[PDB]
RNA sequence: AGAGAAAUCAAGGCAGUU
RNA sequence: GACUGCCUGUUUUUGCU
């Protein structure tokens, strides 16, 4: 396979160009995965308007599918971005150009990246709402599971359950025990199209979304089921309550 | 620091297997683990079975490769009791257990058959049977070297302690760091004060009841001039023929005459040429023009250098500390008339917000309340001023390249439902290189006026504008405005939310008590107007609320923030007294002193303070 | 203001929303912070004695004072040692489950805390660059400093990092030997990965080596040094405050104590500092079992909180707690280092007091010429000044709340108390008004015992309970929402249109869920946010994006593209893309094209993102928006050029390459933390061998693949 | 000038030349 | 001095808990 050859070449290049960073500790990955000089979470609201209007306002990794000039408009720069090794700048309309003239993925990948959201939308659009009744309702807060999950799993065994979904060959027998066998095959069958080494940084997030139960304080009148809690913002209030069936 | 018998390779491999430094006798434990790993290596020195080596070292190896090997060998081991090495010629896994007794066989685990040595070199009889002699002599030599190193350093108690039990966590503060620590405290690291724990009885003070609400200080001085960026209620538009911005500006520039009715020394009358040049350039098509000689005065080009040079030229001889005075000002008369004209009914809705989707009966109810609220507060002058402020701020902050060296024109043009353009004015962004949030971008705002005062607009320069047998007054002020304020005024339409919340609460509470929504409730609400109690309809009230919130927003400053923050306590105390409740205060309690320290010159703060000092102060 | 006070229909408490001006500009601080820092450091030295005497109060090391010395009619700085000891014991005797959980945290979770958790913070003062740097960079340089002056490898745990810090100060002299660009004004370009028509260049920068010499005293000062700054965009005060950041050499020590304090506080029923421990006060308000009793309600604030507190009293309270649980002495020697470094604290001054000569002004240090802070000149160390008494910043809010809570625990005080740093609320339930007055005065005096110092003009007691205030939440028979607090957060963020839309809907939904918004307010906020969203992302009127869509015939199919809104008040939890797919707005082709994994513009992220409104307490927000082509990030800021320390960019790109070779070979570092013992090179080599050997290929192919690895 | 409020902005650096 | 070009608009000592 050429993938192994590419991995070996990338390892050799990283060894050559960064001798010191390769002499670090593997446990330091938890701290240099975030090593950047950028300050983008520092008051981002107050810079948006003139940042998307600045020349070369967007960050876009070099590729051959984006022409330099399309219909007289320069879409991308020929200079790698500052502080970036595999990332350069482009024009703000590059997303718009890609939305029509870009490459296409498979129909199965779309149903995988949009799985949890699709279940949320179908859950919302498969309920016969009752009639709104008005009154001096008393909403009280109580820790309730936010959104429905595919299967009930202890929050302490979620990492050990996802490890059997993505990398079952890189785990011990203890993690094999402390995993919810029953939630691993469903996640595998719904995430196989994106279990590749390119969408594995996005599949873990959504797969965790299907399986993680986060207790959150939500207003209620009657006790929430886990399905009537993601929609509590409009089913209950201090003046109205609609009774779902 | 490495022992001589311990190889460099095993030492480097051991360096990070366990956290030696925070363990009791960590170096000794590292040396013992190196002994065990070296013993395991000597057991598997070039000895092979079939085609692969007879023993596979499972100690100090990556866990994933160990799992791979175990899968090849059809075995599985727990991580916290994993074997040390595996023998493929006898299908058993082994572990090194250097011990002292050599008599306590005591099989540690039934998963791996354990190998124990007496630390003198001899092997427990089972291990002696199950291993070949050359390995035994190799371990004999390695251990005699280990113990000569031990006796050379007097570590026998440490090594027996390590081979006895597991590691113990610890933390160590050195003698030198302790002395540095104790330089500024009378106690040591672990405080042991020689006093008997008790709670003393101290005599305090009495708590006084607030019989009457505090009276805020009405400050005295010259009335506060209007200091907002735009003109507020005294702002009008010119109904231009329908078209685009360029066509409207061309019409305005061609069909106009400019004459000075009132010139202020703050903004000279020679900066009108800048506005005319900008209008001509924007009409020609290019919204950005070069610099003219009148721009140096209208935008403060090289102002810093000339002021610095003048300050250097004229200087005192003491170098005293810097004292800054904030001039005291009284409530100007224009606040009430501003609040009145901002409530004037208009002909069209000035709040045009795209509706959201509707999917549920709840959704339609939510969009009915908002629709009715926009119907209430959209056909009102305050809505017009909010709209003009939003277009002005957005067109100045979006054209704020934030790094530019030429003058940019940003007309304030809106469209009526009939399509006719409405020219409210034009902001002129000048040479700006703002980086810090305190930096000010030069501005030159031309605005259509409704009435000149000379008491409310002292710095503005009023001009007469003649467009098609109609008379308009054009103000022209030189201002500097910061990026943060341009940002927060581009989202000025958020001021419509606080007035909306009050209306929403009233309507929804009436629906809750009536068990049904109406959407056409016009309740009477009692307020202390002109000092007396009168009942008003909540459609004028939300309008008053909206105008007051708009005036507060455009006049927000540290004085307003402090006044509002320290005044909520007094408002809550009034609410408590209205319910026939008693309010008590601590000894040195003067809650009005934190409100009175923020009343300096802000006109809206003075208006609110006067409104408070027109209310009942005792609730019998 | 008579318009904001209704007399019918709705209560004046319901109009507390109108007493906020949050849609206007937020106060911003101008100029030097040195005066506000010197006036923050001198206040603890002015409240120690009942009569102000700074000169005598400058010799106090431990702020212990006698009961008759406490100023009962003013702010009192200091504590009473015997009272602290007794109150820390009374707080231990009650709330014993909390102490058991603290012991559990000490013996289990404390040993398993990693020092990589110091990289999840924000701007940290660097003792090497003498500037504020992001937490990952400061942590990396501190570990590299400690791994070369100690000549050993620091363990992954926080205890290893603390031990390394405690061991590096034993050395007389230390070195750094860092890297910098000699000539940052010479940007050279080379051709990388492209020689085919469309070239791709990068910026190459030189990297020379420079060394900094620290003696023991200079390194000690850098450990004590607190970089100060203005607190911009603070709302609700007339005067501007200063805030400071501790160095990375003390942050681990601080984090241990703060995590233990959090473990205590999330189990004591009298603490409101934890975010989930705020809804308990709703129950305390709903507690109406009063019957013919004189039940008052006191709501107030503490004056000079970070100025009247002494680190020694807090240290003593922690020592009492640990010694009464039963703990090894190194536990009590680990929980006390933070407070003994923050007793020798060296706060950083500004650039100099403003002295004027006529019209021109010059920035000059404290020592030069007299001023109003001439008493503190003896505490000046370089451009920094020492301050034994006082905290000077709210770095310990958790343990300060703990001190207040141990002060609460007495016998005659039989009321309900909720404490959160400076702001608090207390409920009295007595038999007569005089007993309630005694309890209130006893509460005041007990807070003054340890130096909590209730503000006289900010605490208001209502004799019939029912009206109060706690952290901008007003109470009248129930807690009503306050929509005005959320208004500063309804502006779209600055990350990308998808994340901006998701976070805007999440904020509005959270506001609705807390009762701060309702049907009409939520829908109007959504409409306003949608208009701002469309304007801010080049989707209104004639703009470059709309133009490029016009000539190129690209129809708008997203809200950020100018399409009609799809989200509604019911559909706030839903994603834009899935909602549009379900209703038929994104048929199949654009969806297969914008969600393509090969998008060159999309950037991977985290469903949890930073969310601060305006210099308030940072929060966390969920971002479930799918990684479409519209989930991008802005261009990198280029101010770092023309600076000597631009070599951090080369280190950052090298670390990005090392992170890219990882996350491909190790797919288990996305689910849990990295725990493999060893270097990066060895682990990567072993995983290469493991993946190639486990793969199904010819053995000759396999060994040929292995041969290239080097 | 102005913005503004307890002190700042009203461009700042670097290279070469001079 | 200024005077020829280059660079920067959050990274300049300045958004912490
Ligand atoms: N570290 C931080 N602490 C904060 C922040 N905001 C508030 N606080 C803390 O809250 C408290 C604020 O109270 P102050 O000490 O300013 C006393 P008071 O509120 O009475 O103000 P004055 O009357 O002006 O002294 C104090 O402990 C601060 O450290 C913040 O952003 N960071």
């Amino acid at each position: 396979e050429c993938t192994l050859r590419a991995l070996v070449e990338e390892y050799n290049g990283a060894c050559k160009e960064a001798p010191k960073e390769m002499s670090k500790q593997f446990t330091d990955y938890n701290t240099f995965k975030r090593y950047t000089t950028s300050k983008k979470d520092h008051a981002p609201q107050m810079r948006l308007v003139y940042s998307v209007r600045k020349p070369w306002p967007i960050s876009m990794t070099p590729s051959k599918e984006i022409p330099l000039v399309f219909n007289g408009t320069k879409l991308k720069d020929t200079i790698l971005d500052l502080g970036e090794s595999k990332r350069t700048r482009a024009n703000i309309v590059v997303p718009d150009y890609w939305s029509k003239y870009g490459s296409q993925t498979s129909l199965e990948v779309v149903n995988a990246i949009l799985y949890a959201e699709d279940l949320k939308v179908q859950r919302f659009f498969s309920t016969e709402w009752g009639e709104i009744r008005y009154g001096r309702m008393l909403p009280f807060r109580k820790p309730v599971q936010a959104c429905p999950t595919i299967e009930e799993v202890n929050p302490a065994s979620i990492p050990h359950t996802l490890l059997q979904v993505f990398c079952p060959q890189y785990t011990t027998l203890d993690s094999k025990r402390k995993a919810h066998m029953g939630a691993v095959e469903k996640l595998k069958r719904v995430m196989e199209p994106i279990c590749k080494v390119q969408t594995q940084e996005s599949a873990v997030h959504i797969a965790r979304s299907l399986i993680d139960s986060n207790k959150k304080w939500l207003p209620t009148v009657v006790d929430h089921t886990p399905r009537t809690a993601e929609m509590a913002h409009f089913l209950c209030s201090k003046y109205h309550y609609v009774h779902t069936n | 620091d490495r022992p001589d018998h311990i190889d460099s390779r095993v030492w480097e491999l051991s360096e990070t297997q366990e956290d030696w430094i925070t363990q009791v006798h960590g170096h000794v434990r590292r040396v013992v683990e190196c002994w065990k790993y070296t013993i395991c290596c000597l057991i598997s020195n070039m000895h092979t079975h079939r085609g692969a080596p007879q023993y596979d070292v499972f100690k100090w190896q990556d866990r994933s490769t160990i799992e791979w090997i175990c899968s090849k060998k059809k075995v599985q081991y727990p991580e916290r009791d994993t074997p040390d090495l595996y023998d493929n010629e006898r299908a058993v896994a082994y572990k090194v257990l250097l011990v002292s007794d050599l008599s306590d066989h005591s099989p540690t685990s039934g998963i791996y058959h354990d190998l124990a040595f007496n630390l003198e070199g001899e092997a427990e009889e089972s291990c002696a049977l199950v291993l070949r002699g050359s390995q035994l002599q190799d371990i004999k030599g390695f251990l005699c070297r280990a113990l000569e190193w031990v006796v050379s350093n007097n570590l026998t108690q440490e090594v027996v302690e390590t081979i006895s039990g597991e590691a113990k966590l610890q933390f160590s503060v050195g003698t030198t760091f302790r002395t540095l620590l104790k330089r500024d405290t009378d106690w040591d690291v672990i405080p042991t004060p020689r006093v008997e724990p008790n709670v003393p009885r101290i005599e305090g003070r009495r708590w006084t009841q607030m019989k009457k609400l505090p009276l805020l200080k009405e400050k005295e001085g010259p009335p506060s001039p209007w200091r907002a960026l735009l003109l507020g209620a005294d702002s009008e538009y010119i109904v231009c023929p329908p078209g685009t911005d360029q066509e409207a500006i061309s019409w305005i520039h061609s069909q106009s005459e400019i004459e000075c009715i009132r010139e202020s020394k703050s903004t000279p009358a020679s900066v009108i040429t800048c506005l005319t040049s900008s209008l001509q350039s924007f009409a020609e098509g290019n919204p950005v023009r070069s610099r003219i000689h009148e721009d140096i005065i209208a935008f403060g080009i090289n102002k810093k250098q000339e002021k610095k040079q003048s300050a250097s030229s004229s200087a005192s001889g003491e170098w005293k500390r810097a004292e800054y005075q904030v001039e005291e000002m009284s409530l100007p008369p224009w606040v009430e008339e501003e609040m009145v004209l901002l409530r004037s009914d208009q002909e069209d809705n000035w709040i045009e917000l795209e509706k959201n989707a509707i999917y549920t009966e709840v959704d339609g109810v939510a969009e009915g309340l908002v629709d009715k609220y926009i119907e209430i507060v959209g056909r009102t002058k305050v809505a017009s001023v909010i709209e003009k402020w939003q277009i002005a701020a957005t067109r100045t902050f979006s054209q704020l390249h934030t790094d530019r060296s030429r003058i940019t024109a940003c007309p304030i043009i809106t469209r009526d439902p009939s399509g006719n353009c409405q020219f409210w004015g034009m902001v002129l962004l000048g040479p700006h290189h703002v980086k810090r949030d305190t930096d000010n971008a030069p501005l030159l705002i031309a605005e259509i006026m409704g009435e000149d005062t000379e008491e409310k607009y002292p710095k503005h320069s009023v001009f007469s504008l003649k467009v098609e047998e109609k008379q308009f007054l054009l103000s022209l002020k030189i201002t500097s405005f910061s990026r943060n304020k341009l940002y927060t005024f581009s989202n000025i339409r958020r001021v419509l939310i606080q007035p909306a919340s009050i209306y929403s609460q009233v309507v929804l509470s009436r629906a809750a008590e009536n068990n049904s929504l109406n959407l056409e409730v016009n309740p009477e609400i009692q307020l202390y107007l002109e000092g007396a109690q009168r009942g008003m309809t909540l459609y004028q009230w939300v309008r008053m609320i909206l105008c007051l919130e708009f005036l507060m927003a455009i006049y927000n400053n540290p004085q307003m923030e402090g006044f509002l923050a320290n005044m909520r306590r007094l408002h809550m105390s009034r609410h408590a007294m209205m319910e026939r409740r008693q309010v008590f205060l601590p000894f040195g309690s003067r809650p009005e002193d934190k409100v009175n320290e923020c009343i300096i010159n802000n006109p809206i703060v003075a208006y609110l303070a006067k409104g408070w000092n027109s209310m009942p102060n005792v609730y019998y | 203001m008579n318009l904001f006070t209704p007399l019918s229909e709705i209560n004046p408490t319901t109009t507390q929303e109108l007493l906020y001006a949050y849609t206007g500009p937020a106060p911003v601080a101008y100029g030097t912070r040195t005066r506000a820092v010197l006036e923050n450091i001198i206040r603890p030295y002015q409240y120690f004695y009942k009569e102000p005497n700074v000169q005598r109060a400058l010799d106090i090391k431990t702020g212990c004072k006698e009961p008759e010395d406490i100023n009962v009619e003013g702010p009192s700085s200091g504590f009473h040692t015997a009272s602290v000891l007794k109150l820390a014991d009374n707080f231990f005797r009650k709330y014993r489950p909390a102490m058991e959980k603290l012991k559990y945290w000490i013996l289990v979770k404390l040993p398993k805390l990693k020092y990589a958790e110091l990289s999840k913070g924000r701007q940290t003062y660097s003792f090497i660059h003498k500037r504020n740097l992001p937490a990952p960079i400061a942590l990396e340089e501190t570990v590299e400093f400690l791994e070369q002056n100690l000549r050993r490898k620091i363990g992954p745990t926080l205890l290893s990092y603390c031990q390394a810090i405690a061991d590096v100060m034993e050395l007389d002299e230390t070195t750094y030997e860092g890297a910098r660009d000699p000539r940052p004004w010479d940007i050279q370009l080379e051709e990388i990965d492209s020689d085919e028509e469309d070239p791709l260049f990068r910026q190459v920068g030189r990297e020379e080596t420079y060394t900094i010499k620290f003696s023991r005293e200079e390194l000690w000062d850098q450990m004590r040094t607190l970089n100060t700054m203005w607190k911009h965009l603070e709302r609700g005060r007339l005067n501007r405050r200063t805030i400071a950041t501790p160095s990375m050499l003390i942050r681990g020590f601080v984090k241990i104590v703060e995590d233990a304090a959090k473990e205590i506080l999330e189990n004591v029923p009298t603490s409101g500092v934890p975010v989930g421990g705020e809804e308990k006060l709703a129950k305390l308000a709903s507690k109406q079992t009063f019957h013919t009793a004189v039940t008052g309600e006191l709501s107030g604030d503490q004056e000079k909180f970070n100025e009247c507190l002494d680190p020694d009293a807090m240290r003593l309270m922690w020592t009492v707690f640990l010694r009464k649980l039963g703990c090894p002495d190194w536990i009590m020697e680990l929980f006390n280092i933070p407070f003994m470094v923050f007793k020798s604290k060296l706060a950083d001054m500004g650039e100099g007091l403003v002295y004027t000569k006529g019209k021109l002004t010059d920035r000059k240090p404290l020592g030069e010429m007299p001023s109003e802070f001439d008493d503190l000149v003896r505490n000046v160390v370089g451009n920094s000044i020492s301050c034994r008494l006082g905290m000077f910043m709210g770095m310990y809010n958790l343990t300060s709340t703990l001190l207040a809570l141990i002060s609460i625990e007495r016998e005659e005080l039989t009321g309900s108390h909720v404490e959160s740093s400076d702001d608090f609320i207390h409920f009295f339930n007595c038999k007569t008004h005089e007993e309630m007055f005694k309890q209130a005065e006893t509460l005041r005096l007990t807070l003054k015992l340890v130096g909590i110092n209730m503000s006289p003009s900010k605490c208001i007691l209502i004799s019939p309970a029912g009206i109060g205030e706690f952290n901008s939440k007003f109470h009248h028979r129930d807690f009503v929402g306050n929509v005005a607090t959320e208004l500063p957060a309804l502006v779209p963020n600055g990350t990308n249109p998808m994340t901006d839309l998701a976070m805007g809907l999440n904020v509005i939904k959270h506001s609705v869920n807390t009762g701060q918004m309702n049907l009409c307010t939520g829908a109007l906020a959504m409409r306003i946010f949608n208009h701002a969203y469309k304007y801010a992302y080049m989707a209104l009127g004639v703009t470059r994006r709309t133009r490029f869509m016009e000539e190129n015939a690209i129809t708008p199919l997203l809200t950020n593209q100018g399409a009609s809104p799809v989200h509604s008040f019911s559909t706030m939890h839903l994603d834009e893309v899935a909602l549009r797919r379900h209703l038929g707005l994104l048929d199949e082709e654009t969806l297969r094209r914008i969600l393509n994994p090969n998008n060159p513009v999309t950037q991977k992220g985290d469903p949890s993102m930073f969310f601060r409104i305006e210099n308030k307490m940072p929060q966390i927000m969920e971002d479930y928006s799918v990684p479409s082509c519209f989930k991008y990030t802005l261009s990198r800021n280029r101010t770092i050029q023309d600076k000597p320390h631009k070599a951090l960019l080369n280190k950052e790109e090298r670390y990005q390459r090392v992170t890219s070779i990882i996350n491909k070979l190790f797919p288990e570092v996305l689910i849990q933390e990295a725990s493999a013992p060893g270097t990066v090179r060895e682990s990567l080599k072993r995983r290469l061998e493991l993946v190639v050997e486990r793969s199904d290929l010819d053995e000759e192919r396999k060994k040929r693949i292995l041969s290239r690895i080097f």
